[PDB]
């Protein structure tokens, strides 16, 4: 039951600044990694004439 | 006298010629729109990552 009050003190001290990029720094990594994989597909499609639907499972 | 004869020539049907050479732009827009969700929704969530708490 005390651990609640020590963590309340701790995240209050965090709230003094409260940037908390921990999770989204990661979330941004995951999301932008998805984008970096996705960007070649659209460039490839028109130049290499590769239907998106046929390779959609592969993509 | 007779002029030079080019000989037998195959006239390509307009439909076949279009299938072989016609440009695809409206399908290109439609394709692009179809791909837009699966590529952008993760992209917009990633920007949500940038803009909530990396600043």
């Amino acid at each position: 039951k005390g651990g609640s009050k020590q963590q309340s003190e701790e995240d209050l001290l965090l709230q003094d600044f409260s940037r908390n990029l921990s999770a989204k720094s990661s979330a941004l990594f995951f999301g932008n990694a998805f984008i970096v994989s996705a960007i070649p597909i659209w460039l490839y499609w028109r130049i290499w004439h590769m239907d998106l639907i046929q390779s959609a499972v592969l993509y | 006298g007779f002029t030079s004869a080019p000989g037998q020539g195959g006239i390509l049907a307009q439909r076949e010629f279009d299938r072989r050479f016609s440009p695809h732009f409206l399908d290109w827009a439609a394709f692009g729109v179809m791909t837009l969700p699966s590529i952008g929704i993760p992209l917009l969530l990633w920007y949500s990552s940038k803009r909530k708490y990396d600043t």
